[PDB]
C-alpha cells in the first residue's frame, strides 16, 4: 500500500535519476498531516475553515481544558481534510516553560486500520 | 564506388522488363534548406523603462 | 462567483487565423459592471477601513462571512486590477518599488515634498544653502524654484503612501448584501433573454 | 524500417472467449475457393489493389466456363500486360474447374 498515496516530495528534492522526488505512501500522508496542522486558519485562498488555528495567548497558558481545546480542532481538523486516516487519536502535552505545545498522534490509514503508528509534533513561539 | 544513393520501391512486383520516368521532369531530387535558423530561444527579461 | 452564473459560451478564435476551432468557456465577455450598477444603485455604498495588508477575498471573508463574494467589494472597489489594486504589505511593496525601480535605479529619491505637504518633482539643492532649491538639470547656479526645508521621499517609503491609499474602501452593508444579491440577480434574467 | 516503430508487435489472450465466438461465427462462413464474382476481385484486390485501383468481377452467360474483371491499374488508362499474366497466374490457384476466370 505504500506504492498507494504517491505525493509529490514536499521538498521537491533531487531524486536520482533526476526526476521529482516523492513522498510514498503513509510517507505522504504525514506529510498533508505534517501541512494542515502548522497552517494558520484562513490561509488558504478561498478555504478559510483550513488549518488549525493557534492562538499564542490561548497557546501561552495551557489547561487541561485549554489543552482538550485544542486537543479538540486538531483530531477535528484532521478529520475534515484526510479521509486516509481511519481510527485516529491525538495526544497533546502542552509544557510549561517555554509554553510549548507537544502533539502525538496515533492514526491508522484505511488499509491497514489494526496497524498503530504515531508521529510526535511540537510548537512554540509564545 | 559502393553503398546505396537511394532505393526505388517500385510499388508493386514487375517481371522481366522495367520503364521509369521521373514525373519531376527526370530529376528525382531537389533539395531545400529555405527559411530555417536554430538557434532562437525565449527568456525572460527586465523591460528597463 | 458570478461568470458561472450565465451559460458558458462557445468561441472561435477566428480573426487569428481564417481556420481555427471554436471553444466553449465561461463568459467574461458580459459586463457585469453594469449588471452591478443597476441593481447597486438600490441602496448605498459604505467606506470601509482595512486593519492590515489582506488579500481582498481573504478580507472579504470577515466583513460577509462568506469568502465567495470577493468581488462585490471589487466592483465597488472597482479597481483596474486585482493583483496590484489591492493593499500590499511593506515587503512587498518595496520588492515592488524595488522591481519597478531597479533598471532606472535603486533608492531613487522619487521627489521632495514641503512641509505643507506639496510633492516637489525634479528638484535638488545646489548645497550650499540646503534651503534653496535650483531644481536639477539646471546645473543650479539659476532659478531656484523653492527655498526652505523640504522632506524628500524614498522610494520605499514613496511604495507605502501609495499602497497606503489603498486602506479604505466604499462597501455595502452586510445586511443588505443578500437582499441586493437576488435583485441583480433577477436583473441577469431580463439580461439573458 | 519506415518511421513508424514500436519495439515489438504480437501477443493475445490468445481466446478472448466471447470475441472468438464471432471468429468462430465467421470463418465457418469462409471459403478459400473463389466463386460468384465479388468474391474473386475481394480476394484479388487483396492482391495489389496498390495497383488495380478497383478490380470489377463480371461474366456473360452467353460463353460460359469463364470470368471477367475490371482493372485501373491507376498507374495507367489501359491495364498493363506484365501484370495481366503476372495475375491470372497467381489468380489461376483457387479457379473454379469448369470455370477459367480471364
Amino acid at each position: 500500500i505504500n506504492k498507494l498515496y504517491s505525493d509529490i516530495d514536499p521538498e521537491m528534492k533531487m531524486d536520482w535519476n533526476k526526476d521529482v522526488s516523492r513522498s510514498l505512501g503513509l510517507r505522504s500522508i504525514k506529510n498533508s498531516l505534517l501541512g494542515i496542522i502548522t497552517t494558520r486558519k484562513g490561509s488558504r485562498p478561498f478555504d478559510p475553515e483550513f488549518g488549525c488555528d493557534l492562538s499564542d495567548q490561548l497557546f501561552e497558558n495551557m489547561t487541561p481544558l485549554t489543552a482538550d481545546t485544542v486537543e479538540r480542532n486538531i483530531e477535528s481538523a484532521v478529520r475534515n481534510y484526510e479521509p486516509r486516516i481511519d481510527k485516529l487519536a491525538v495526544n497533546v502535552i502542552p509544557v510549561y516553560d517555554d509554553y510549548t505545545l507537544i502533539v502525538e498522534i496515533r492514526f491508522s490509514v484505511i488499509d491497514n486500520p489494526d496497524d498503530i503508528e504515531q508521529i510526535k509534533l511540537q510548537l512554540a513561539s509564545s | 564506388s559502393g553503398e546505396i544513393i537511394s532505393y526505388y520501391d517500385f510499388n508493386y512486383r514487375v517481371r522481366d522488363t522495367v520503364e521509369i520516368i521521373w514525373k519531376p521532369t527526370e530529376v528525382f531530387l531537389k533539395a531545400f534548406l529555405q527559411n530555417q535558423e536554430h538557434e532562437t530561444p525565449w527568456s525572460p527579461e527586465e523591460e528597463r523603462g | 462567483m458570478l461568470f458561472t452564473f450565465f451559460d458558458p459560451i462557445e468561441y472561435a478564435a477566428k480573426t487569428v487565423n481564417k481556420n481555427a476551432p471554436t471553444i466553449p468557456m465561461t463568459d467574461i465577455f458580459r459586463n457585469y459592471k453594469d449588471y452591478f450598477k443597476r441593481a447597486l444603485a438600490g441602496y448605498r455604498l459604505r467606506t470601509y477601513y482595512i486593519k492590515g495588508s489582506p488579500r481582498p477575498e481573504e478580507l472579504a471573508n470577515a466583513i460577509y462571512g462568506n469568502p465567495q463574494l470577493y468581488w462585490v467589494l471589487l466592483m465597488c472597489n472597482d479597481n483596474y486590477d486585482p493583483y496590484y489594486g489591492w493593499i500590499t504589505s511593506q515587503e512587498a511593496a518595496y520588492q515592488a518599488s524595488i522591481q519597478k525601480y531597479k533598471n532606472v535605479g535603486g533608492d531613487q529619491i522619487v521627489y521632495h515634498v514641503n512641509e505643507n505637504g506639496e510633492k516637489f518633482y525634479n528638484l535638488i539643492s545646489y548645497d550650499d544653502n540646503p534651503y534653496v532649491w535650483y531644481d536639477k538639470g539646471d546645473k543650479a547656479r539659476k532659478y531656484p524654484q523653492y527655498e526652505g526645508a523640504l522632506a524628500a521621499v524614498d522610494t520605499y517609503e514613496a511604495a507605502v503612501l501609495e499602497n497606503e491609499k489603498l486602506r479604505q474602501i466604499k462597501i455595502i452593508a452586510k445586511s443588505d448584501i443578500n437582499s441586493f444579491m437576488n435583485d441583480l440577480i433577477r436583473i441577469m434574467e431580463k439580461s439573458y433573454g | 524500417d519506415d518511421p513508424d516503430f514500436v519495439g515489438a508487435d504480437g501477443g493475445g489472450d490468445p481466446e478472448d472467449i466471447e470475441r472468438i465466438r464471432e471468429l468462430g461465427t465467421i470463418k465457418r462462413e469462409t471459403q478459400q475457393r473463389c466463386v460468384t464474382a465479388t468474391d474473386y476481385d475481394t480476394f484479388v484486390s487483396e492482391r495489389f489493389g496498390s495497383i488495380i485501383q478497383a478490380v470489377q468481377t463480371f461474366t456473360d452467360s452467353t460463353k460460359p466456363g469463364y470470368a471477367f474483371i475490371a482493372a485501373k491499374p491507376k498507374s495507367g488508362l489501359y491495364l498493363t500486360t506484365v501484370q495481366r499474366e503476372d495475375i491470372k497466374n497467381y489468380l489461376k490457384d483457387y479457379n473454379l474447374a469448369p470455370i477459367t476466370p480471364s
